[PDB]
């Protein structure tokens, strides 16, 4: 059908939807579930059981959250279809999914049971034309039009690093760490109760992540700025009540680029990314180094590029030109490829049709991947 | 009296010449805990070595000293030596000469620090570095034929025939057990179950010992792998949680017959082993290929063997006989070679002493090496 | 910058490109062998005259009929 | 005919193409075939399964080199078939070889079988006008402009000694040894791996081709140069990394002089040019030692010259005259010998026509190369 594709990012903490026309994601939501805290038997309260995006951030703190995706791997199904049914919903794009085709963008070296049942329900409960399953990282490059270039994409869930050199990704060369943005907003509500500060609720882990989205500095010397006597910024909450935050806010996003602090065995996102370059031939360092581009949320932190630049030098070795070419829009990147890739006449022959996939099986949808 | 060291990247195997067995087999290891600021208890070891490391992967950060039969980190293979003599062999160092055991087309700097921390450190009255194959065939009671002896950092391709090495013909190639073991751990993600940390591998190494088996024809076993589960097997984790690996069984040590699979972009252990007995004389090509040995614990794969002669016999001439020569203790047959070496009364000669190496210097060792 | 301007979660006073400052025979000079300077249309003149006898040639490992010399003369 | 004929010297490191009369090969690239050895998942990438020539220098790292011909003997043919057709494309010459006649330029004492399939493949895949197969040594005497010499042509592949003496060539004095330039680069690759820098990958052996050209000297004495401590002269490799290469620099060129060392029962390239001078008759031995021409791309050596004119005083006899000359353009003097053979009007009796190859077969192009 050539009616407009709808790309949608599977993105773990925020799932941006829209058409492909589009030079932006019109719909991006929060991507959790939200049901009344208090298990409702009486009438009078929270209806439906089921509060999704803008709804569920008006009456927060009274509904309980629960994130369907962890880690770019889908642990509740039940969750994720209500979801990506809320995105073909009257308050998001307002279309039949049976129309229009669809392009999903799943995080690299995924288990294949996941990109299999992702398949298997939107060809079934939506009755989609077309599907094609694609790497957060390739379309990243799409975005800031450039063929060459590392793409260390930190999102909410997985942050990974893909070396791609004039369009060709080495598999082998792909680094996945589990320490995100989600981890991150995890051991800040660790430190704010080392300052004295608990959010024990689901929906104040919510809070948390706001406070780290509006105030975390990342340091270029981590020693310095804990010998030298804070300001302590004070925040202000939902309720209206003030916290000051103080030595936690610059100390919770350097677990990123030093997971051993905390006690999690991972590599450091300053260490995936010159380990994906070394993993590489020797020819292709020198440019692979030269062209890397910062995608994902969990880069926009204050002073990443300027720390990462720091840690990356001292890895990488001497006299090497080392280029971090973030664009302005690092949180919707990843889509703005997607919805370039979808317009262009190539993706008509990329995605697997409905029919293709009841006669072909299974396989189908992972041998067109790539 | 005399002490055998056998130095694998695996598993160290140390003992006393003349014994049948070694006394002593541990990892090689060395554990150093994930420590935080929080104070410790008490039984505190500041780093833990071998079975010690084994019983306690869960905290402990495993690093493997030698990588590919390179000694990478000396402080750390000290530490073993150490744990071998004092406590494993319970045996002081300056009573006994100490035979040690190196891959062969090592670094130089390799064979000449190993010897100077003996000769300094631990103060041995005599030190003889010997090649791993060389050592191998004394097992089989064969002075004539070539070894594949496959370990856990690298394999090695020796042709000896009547007791004269051909040192031009000797091949080394990278790809060995550790290589297979991270192979298993990231087509095991594909599958579902994820294994990221050092503690992890550790598992996944004990999964690939027990139930993975080499393919007589791989697409033939890729048909029935798909076709009906009589193949999938299930094994128990440390934690109650059991897993089924499926098709990912044979998958594994494939790698070993097409690197392609690691993306090496070199020849496989059959093509290495033909292509070294290429490399030799015309005449004595007929004994190499009536004498083919398969050492080290990376030629323990049930049916290794069978794949090994299939694919020789394809490459090789219709009209010669290839026998592959598959002794029960394939694993300690490195070490049965140095115990058979030590003992013979020829062999106390050999010997590189205290007397000799301070008038020398470290340099000697390259001259009495082989 | 319009199209960015609308969306909420984008980056505003902040750096775009963190990069790094930008950093700025022996035989053919030998005693043993003498140096010859090649000149091709100093030699084209040289065999511009010289020609070939390609009549009865055969350099193959012909046993038949004695020992054979190909190129006989020229003209 | 009034189209220029193309002369092709077809040589094993580097294949030098260019049209008759031209002083200098306008387009040398090197010789081998690129193919991507990493996958293409982006669209924009660059195009087809097969890169030859400076594409394939420029994006060395994403390829997997593959080299056709080996010690002057073509082992794929497939891939020659492709090198030549890329002769011919736009990137190079830019003509058809239906309108102009080929000169091409094999090492003497090759397979007949090779010079057949050379001739198959030039007159069917290619229906060029005329094809004459020349040696390389009779080519560089042109060059010269010189009527007497012994022609020591050391290239990548193989290195002969031809001596020619007032235009007639000896053929039973001609001397051919596979040792050469490519082995020296693998015998290197062998010491780097002992001092401690491996190069595994198609791609990396490039690099080691590279330090070759850069970093090795020949010593006057090889015995007394052993011994002496050397100065550790680092390289900087592609990705920026320094190597530190030491006793290996003078240890790898020495091969092409004692061929013991890499293990091949052969003459050394000194005993190759007197042996040569002593099988030709006793009146023209003080001639073809007063007269002779170093030819080939791994003369260029440092200190080749000093050290070939002491070794080969040594074995030749007493109070002779040896005079060694260089043409400045060693690499390209067989190319330019060529292009005056084919600028001369005498070349048009020389060629074998189409018709005549069709009528004889095999046997006309047997017959009038040498
Ligand atoms: N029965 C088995 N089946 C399959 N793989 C095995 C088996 N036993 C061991 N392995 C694997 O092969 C390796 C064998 O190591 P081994 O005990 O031979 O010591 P090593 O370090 O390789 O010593 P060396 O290089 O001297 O042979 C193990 O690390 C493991 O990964
Ligand atoms: N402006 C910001 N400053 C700091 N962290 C941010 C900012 N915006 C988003 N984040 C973090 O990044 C996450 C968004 O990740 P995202 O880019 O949507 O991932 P994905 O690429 O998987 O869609 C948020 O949940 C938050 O933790
Ligand atoms: N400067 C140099 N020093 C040493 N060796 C060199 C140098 N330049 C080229 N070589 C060697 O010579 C080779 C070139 O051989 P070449 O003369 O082109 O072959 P042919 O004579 O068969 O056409 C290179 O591949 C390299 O091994």
């Amino acid at each position: 059908i050539a009616n407009q594709p709808v790309v949608i990012d599977n993105g773990s903490g925020v799932i941006k939807a829209g058409f492909a026309g589009d030079q932006i994601p019109k719909y991006c939501f929060p991507n959790y579930v939200g049901r009344p805290k208090h298990v409702r038997v009486m009438a009078g309260a929270l209806e439906g059981d089921i509060f999704i995006g803008p709804k569920a951030e008006e009456h927060r703190g009274l509904l309980s959250i629960r994130y369907p995706m962890e880690h770019g791997i889908v642990k509740d199904w039940n969750d994720m279809e209500r979801i990506w049914q809320y995105v073909y919903s009257k308050d998001q794009l307002q279309t039949f999914s049976e129309e229009h085709p669809v392009l999903l963008t799943e995080a690299p070296l995924n288990p294949r049971k996941n990109r299999e049942r992702a398949a298997e329900v939107f060809f079934e409960t939506f009755n989609v034309p077309a599907l094609f399953i694609s790497m957060q990282a390739v379309l990243s490059l799409y975005a800031t039009g450039r063929t060459t270039g590392v793409v260390l994409d930190s999102g909410d869930g997985v942050t990974h690093a893909v070396p791609i050199y004039e369009g060709f990704a080495m598999p082998h060369s792909i680094m996945r760490i589990d320490i995100a943005g989600r981890d991150v907003s995890r051991f800040l509500r660790l430190y704010l109760r080392k300052e004295g500060y608990d959010f024990h609720s689901s929906s104040e882990f919510e809070i948390v992540k706001a406070i780290k989205e509006r105030a975390c500095y990342l340091s270029i010397n981590p020693q310095k700025d804990e010998t030298l006597e804070t300001e302590k910024a004070q925040y202000y909450l939902p309720d209206g009540s003030t916290i000051e935050i103080g030595p936690s806010r610059f100390r919770a996003p350097e677990l990123l680029f030093r997971p051993d602090l905390i006690g999690e065995e991972s590599e450091g996102i300053h260490e995936v990314l010159v380990f994906a370059i070394q993993k590489s031939d020797m020819d292709l360092r020198r440019t692979l180094f030269s062209n890397i581009v910062l995608s994902g949320g969990s880069t926009l932190f204050k002073g990443f590029g300027d720390r990462l630049l720091s840690e990356v030098k001292k890895l990488a070795p001497k006299d090497v030109k080392i280029r971090i070419s973030a664009p302005q829009e690092r949180l919707y990147s990843t889509w703005i490829g997607g919805s370039i890739l979808a317009s262009l006449d190539t993706f008509k022959k990329m995605w697997v049709s409905k029919k293709e996939y009841e006669e072909d099986g299974a396989r189908s949808i992972h041998r067109k991947t790539f | 009296a005399a002490l055998v060291v056998d130095n694998g990247s695996g598993m160290c195997k140390a003992g006393f010449a003349g014994d049948d067995a070694p006394r002593a087999v541990f990892p090689s290891i060395v554990g150093r805990p994930r420590h935080q600021g929080v104070m410790v208890g008490m039984g505190q070891k500041d780093s833990y070595v071998g079975d010690e490391a084994q019983s306690k992967r869960g905290i402990l950060t495993l690093k493997y000293p030698i990588e590919h039969g390179i000694v990478t980190n000396w402080d750390d293979m000290e530490k073993i030596w150490h744990h071998t003599f004092y406590n494993e062999l319970r045996v002081a160092p300056e009573e006994h000469p100490v035979l040690l055991t190196e891959a062969p087309l090592n670094p130089k700097a390799n064979r000449e620090k190993m010897t100077q921390i003996m000769f300094e450190t631990f103060n041995t009255p005599a030190m003889y570095v010997a090649i791993q194959a060389v050592l191998s065939l004394y097992a089989s009671g064969r002075t004539t034929g070539i070894v594949m002896d496959s370990g856990d950092g690298v394999t090695h391709t020796v042709p000896i025939y009547e007791g004269y090495a051909l040192p031009h013909a000797i091949l080394r190639l990278d790809l060995a057990g550790r290589d297979l073991t991270d192979y298993l751990m990231k087509i095991l993600t594909e599958r579902g179950y994820s294994f990221t940390t050092t503690a992890e591998r550790e598992i996944v190494r004990d999964i690939k010992e027990k139930l993975c088996y080499v393919a007589l024809d791989f697409e033939q076993e890729m048909a029935t792998a798909a076709s009906s589960s009589s193949l999938e097997k299930s094994y128990e984790l440390p934690d109650g949680q059991v897993i089924t690996i499926g098709n990912e069984r044979f998958r594994c040590p494939e790698a070993l017959f097409q690197p392609s699979f690691l993306g090496m972009e070199s020849c496989g252990i059959h093509e290495t082993t033909f292509n070294s007995i290429m490399k030799c004389d015309v005449d004595i090509r007929k004994d190499l290929y009536a004498n083919t040995v398969l050492s080290g614990g990376t030629t323990m794969y049930p049916g290794i063997a069978d794949r090994m002669q299939k694919e020789i016999t394809a490459l090789a001439p219709s009209t010669m006989k290839i026998k592959i020569i598959a002794p029960p203790e394939r694993k300690y047959s490195v070490w049965i070679g140095g115990s058979i070496l030590a003992s013979l009364s020829t062999f106390q000669q050999m010997w590189i002493s205290k007397q000799e190496y301070d008038e020398s210097g470290p340099s000697i060792v390259h001259r009495k090496c082989f | 910058d319009p199209k960015y301007a609308d969306l909420p979660g984008i980056a505003r006073n902040e750096p775009d490109v963190y990069e790094t400052s930008d950093l700025p025979l022996e035989e053919l000079t030998s005693t043993s062998v003498e140096h010859i300077i090649v000149n091709p249309n100093a030699a084209y003149d040289k065999f511009k005259d010289k020609r070939v006898g390609t009549k009865g040639l055969d350099f193959s490992d012909r046993i038949g009929k004695t020992k054979r010399t190909g190129y006989e003369s020229g003209e």
